[PDB]
RNA sequence: UUAGGCGGCCACAGCGGUGGGGUUGCCUCCCGUACCCAUCCCGAACACGGAAGAUAAGCCCACCAGCGUUCCGGGGAGUACUGGAGUGCGCGAGCCUCUGGGAAACCCGGUUCGCCGCCACC
RNA sequence: AGUGCAAGAGCAAAAGAUAGCUUGACAGUGUUCUUCCCAACGAGGAACGCUGACGCGAAAGCGUGGUCUAGCGAACCAAUU
RNA sequence: CCUGUCAAACUCCAAACUUACAGACGCCGUUUGACGCGGGGAUUCCGGUGCGCGGGGUA
């Protein structure tokens, strides 16, 4: 049953929501690989009307790149609880987001006969909790 | 087998309502024809039920009337027994009468006219505003109906 | 008429039934007839070519030879012949 | 779901198995389809034609009843579906079928892969088939050369038991050679 | 205006307000008389009965309604009893106020279809119809002769 | 069809939920990037290569009706509406009788948790 | 939601969005429907071919302008290929 | 949740009925030649009323 019940990370987003850049240059050696632009939806106030625009980049870090990381982001974060998303992810931070899921996922995000994942099979706020609790510090 | 007679003129009924009766042989008021009961027949007297008088009659009326108004596909000659032996499959007009009834044949297949001219019913009918439901003549009667009207019009 | 286009008063024969909206099935669309083979014409509102102005739908045509993929089917509007250009999606087999 | 107004697509497209934009546009040829079909471990090669039911299958091979010809290899690889291609191919000659077209289901186009080698066996075995050459295999990473060199970096063989440690593009060669004459089922 | 000019249910349904601009408010005050705070937990129920379709302007409503309500005024100002009329005002209507050319005229005010035999009006009331007389009052300034009807209430 | 591929009808098949199933025909998750191929960044996907592990997802199998949907019994209803007819009624609006058709809402009880085709296969 | 604009209608592995590439909004000639139901009538419009030249795609295939129904004009004279 | 109402430019429903094609019966046509085709000559393009269904209008 377990082993393919147990959670593991999948990806940790690292975007820099900037308002118009320079800052991918910090964003890439954080990580370790290129970002990615920002484009923006909508005309809006800000004097931000630009439809298409560059406003700030991400970085999709998958594997050790994900936890070479996280092993030095966690430690600057303290936060847990209710900062926890309904499907055991969390968002801390420049953000770091951390998606967390287990061993079948795949079924989901593949292209041929794709599945969405049971409401059983998807991870509890608790069950992440336990999971990275585990792993180098402490929860609420 | 039902027998239908025209009780209203052609003047202000629909046109579909006159070819269909046109189609039924009849052409005239008091004019009488000998309808099979089949679903395409029945359509057509249902179209009809308004103008005319029909139901099944009794053997006896229909021999009466046969006897009476019944004639060859051309000319005056009396459709009386001998007649009907000397020119149909049948013995006399009995036999006719009933072979109709049974509907096993038609006036035609046996060299008579479709229509059996019949006179003004003696005594007055009962009206052609009214169905008989309502004290009226039109519509379907009950075989005693139909042969009251039948033979009122001998 | 307010306007004489060829969709005036179509809003209803051109239209879906909410459920069966969207994409028709292919099979269909790619039905082969025979000159000869009796067809009822009815458009179909998620199939935009191949399609007859819409007075015609109702008609149960002939087909006799075809144009590139497209039939030809011929049909008496009224008193008068015709001969529709047809595609497969838009008709069916009588009987 | 929801509501009466509410529209279901069709099964095949909820399991996500069927493009049927793409089938429309195939099956406008009014040919026989190459359903060229992948597995984790194997590779299918069917000849499908349209039917009053539904699809009709005259022709098929399995990467699976390649062995029963002297196949010892894995058979979820590039030489193992081009005579699983060419092996349906020529089960399609036998049965009547000379023209197709190539249907890669929920598959990518992408260039010199397994699909289009499907294709390029099932072609070779006689079959007339619209294609592209440059958007096959470099007839090598057909044979398994890919393979025999990746394994040249051994150190651990790539085959676990398996046949051979250093793998043979030539047990390749050896098998087209034998379904290109007689044999049953073909 | 006379009712005898759009008393009849002769025109086609015109109630649709995204095509119809500069539709008169409504006279009729209240729906809901008495104690609506309350709910149908009375022993009589009797009902102002229609018995012929109509169309009863606005107008009539709110003097046929206040002319009963106010007269339930019979039972105090917080009377226990629940007065209630079903019927809103939905069907527009025009008149033509050029003389038959451009026609079409313009929204003078609305009125509520009622079809013969509909029950306009319903009172809640234990036994004490009092009610019975407001009704009296009632189909007194509406088109229609009614049918004064009781239903719960077999205490003759 | 002890798990497959292509489909037709396109919810009777949707939504939600329970149980069962794999040293193997198998499908998957899964493991892994030298190649063909790939990410405006990531072998995530795609593509290729492969079996250390797993039946927890998916998938296949058996089942539940709470919602959505399909059809049926009984009731609503031969009611609403209506094709043909009337020297029937009504001040009139309109109604009625005869004849041929005939509903919707809703309630109660059943049904429905897909059916079928081709191919392949202990 | 979006799809340039009225209103009604179509569209989701798209008919919408992004990217890239491209100019088929190509030359020629037809069939049919419409304009004008039925039922004659021009310009115009549309759908569907064929010939020729192209674009894109692995390919089936799609492109006879923009998803569909508005955006159009005889002779005479002029200018132009 | 409970409770009170509507739609020519609403529709989860849904008639009667109208209508395309085919078969059956009926009727009609093959010396009264129908169905159809070609051609000569018109007249006609002020209509009206009853009933059913309408749209406008206090009527
Ligand atoms: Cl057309
Ligand atoms: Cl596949
Ligand atoms: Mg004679
Ligand atoms: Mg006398
Ligand atoms: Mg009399
Ligand atoms: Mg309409
Ligand atoms: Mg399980
Ligand atoms: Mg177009
Ligand atoms: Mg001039
Ligand atoms: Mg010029
Ligand atoms: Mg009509
Ligand atoms: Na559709
Ligand atoms: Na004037
Ligand atoms: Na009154
Ligand atoms: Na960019
Ligand atoms: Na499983
Ligand atoms: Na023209």
């Amino acid at each position: 049953f377990h082993e393919m019940r147990e959670p593991r990370i999948e990806k940790v987003v690292v975007h820099m929501g900037i308002g118009h850049a320079n800052a991918e240059d910090i964003l890439g050696e954080i990580t370790g690989q290129m970002p990615v632009r920002t484009k923006a939806k909508r005309t809006v106030g800000e004097f931000d009307i630009r439809e298409g625009d560059p406003i700030g980049a991400k970085v999709t870090l998958r594997d050790e790149m994900a936890e070479e990381f996280l092993q030095t982001a966690l430690p600057l974060a303290e936060l847990a609880t209710s900062q926890f998303d309904d499907t055991g992810n969390f968002s801390f931070g420049l953000d770091v987001t951390v998606n967390l899921v287990r061993p079948g996922y795949r079924v989901a995000k593949r292209d041929k006969a794709s599945r969405s994942i049971p409401t059983k099979h998807r991870l509890n706020p608790a069950d992440a909790v336990a999971f990275i609790e585990s792993t180098y510090d402490v929860e609420v | 087998m039902h027998a239908l007679v025209q009780l209203r003129g052609e003047v202000n009924m629909h046109t579909d309502i006159q070819d269909t009766l046109e189609m039924l042989n009849i052409h005239h008021v008091n004019h009488c024809t000998l309808v099979p009961e089949t679903d395409a027949y029945r359509g057509m007297v249902a179209k009809v039920n308004d103008f005319v008088a029909f139901g099944e009659p009794s053997q006896e009326t229909l021999e009466t009337v046969l006897a009476t108004r019944a004639e060859p596909l051309e000319g005056d000659a009396d459709v009386d027994d001998e007649w009907v032996a000397e020119h149909t499959d049948y013995d006399d007009i009995s036999g006719l009468a009933f072979a109709l009834l049974s509907e096993e044949t038609t006036l035609r297949e046996q060299g008579l006219s479709p229509t059996l001219r019949l006179h003004p019913p003696r005594g007055g009918h009962d009206g052609v505003k009214h169905p008989v439901k309502e004290g009226g003549q039109l519509g379907k009667h009950d075989t005693e109906g139909i042969d009251d009207l039948l033979e009122a019009m001998r | 008429p307010s306007s004489n286009g060829p969709l005036e008063g179509t809003r209803g024969k051109l239209k879906n039934k909410p459920r069966d909206r969207g994409t028709s099935p292919p099979q269909r669309a790619v039905e082969e007839f025979d000159d000869g083979e009796k067809v009822h014409l009815k458009i179909d509102p998620s199939v935009p070519n191949g399609r007859f102005h819409p007075r015609f739908d109702g008609q149960t045509g002939t087909v006799e030879g075809k144009q590139g993929d497209a039939y030809k089917v011929d049909i008496v509007d009224g008193g008068k012949e015709k001969t529709i250009i047809v595609t497969a999606a838009h008709l069916r087999r009588q009987e | 779901a929801t509501g009466p107004r509410y529209k279901v697509p069709m099964r095949r497209r909820r399991e996500a198995r069927t493009d049927y934009h793409q089938r429309l546009r195939l099956l406008k040829s009014g040919k026989p389809r190459l359903v060229a079909r992948k597995s984790n471990k194997h590779v299918r090669a069917q000849l499908v034609t349209l039917g009053p039911n539904g699809d009709d299958t005259l022709a098929s091979a399995h990467s699976s009843d390649l062995a029963e010809y002297g196949w010892e290899a894995p058979t979820g690889n590039m030489p193992s579906a081009y005579l699983t291609g060419l092996l349906a191919g020529l089960r399609a000659q036998e049965a009547g079928v000379e023209e197709a077209v190539l249907d890669i289901g929920l598959n990518s186009p992408t260039p010199g892969s397994k699909v289009f080698a499907i294709q390029e066996g099932a072609i070779d075995a006689g079959l007339d088939i619209p294609h592209n050459d440059d958007v096959l295999a470099d007839w090598q990473r057909t044979r398994g050369a890919h393979i025999a060199e990746y394994d040249e970096q051994l150190e651990e063989p790539l085959y676990s038991g398996d046949f051979d440690a250093a793998d043979l593009p030539e047990h390749f060669d050896e098998l087209r050679e034998t379904l290109l004459d007689g044999d049953i089922e073909l | 205006k006379p009712g005898a000019m759009y008393r009849n249910s002769s025109k086609p349904a015109y109630t649709r307000r995204e095509y119809i601009s500069g539709i008169p408010g409504k006279k009729i005050a209240q729906f809901d008389m008495g104690n609506n705070g309350a709910g149908p937990t009375y022993p009589a129920q009797v009902e102002l009965v229609v018995e012929k379709p109509v169309q009863i302007r606005h107008n009539a409503l709110e003097a046929a309604r206040v002319a009963a309500n106010r007269y339930v005024q019979n039972s105090g100002a917080a009377a226990n009893y629940k007065f209630r009329i079903r019927k809103f005002p939905f069907h527009v209507i025009r008149e033509n106020k050029d003389g038959m050319r451009a026609p079409f005229g313009k929204p003078v005010g609305t009125a509520a279809r009622v079809h013969g035999a509909n029950h306009i009006f319903i009172a809640w009331v234990n036994p004490d119809p009092n009610v019975e007389e407001a009704w009296r009052r009632a189909k007194m300034k509406v088109t229609p002769t009614i049918n004064i009807d009781s239903s719960p209430a077999g205490n003759a």
